[PDB]
């Protein structure tokens, strides 16, 4: 009878960062997209 | 009617080279302070940034 698992450990919620179509639309706002998925990951980790 | 005429003509080369000179320096200053400014403007990334973020995205 040994260890058997630890209920205190949780798989950490693994982000994927948000890709955009390759559009014209995006090289205009390829710096505010980018913000966006930043801020995307930021929230998945931290968790809201 | 002899003398200072005659040093008048002497004078007139040198002074007409001299002088055609100056204004070769002149048009030359007024090309060298010539210079092309480029503007910088606000970009337009920043102004759709606050607009979404009035938005409460």
């Amino acid at each position: 009878r040994a260890d058997e698992v630890d209920y205190t450990n949780l798989p950490a919620p693994k982000p994927q960062k948000t890709v955009w179509d390759d559009n014209i639309e995006t090289e205009v706002l390829r710096k505010y997209l980018d913000g966006l998925s930043q801020y995307d990951m930021e929230e998945a980790k931290y968790g809201v | 009617d002899i003398m200072v005429p005659s040093f008048v003509y002497n004078k007139l080369p040198v002074i007409h080279f001299l002088q055609e000179k100056r204004a070769e320096q002149k048009l030359r200053r007024v090309l060298d302070e010539t210079y092309t400014e480029w503007t910088e403007e606000l970009d337009q990334a920043h102004v759709t940034d606050a607009i979404t973020r009035s938005l409460n995205i």
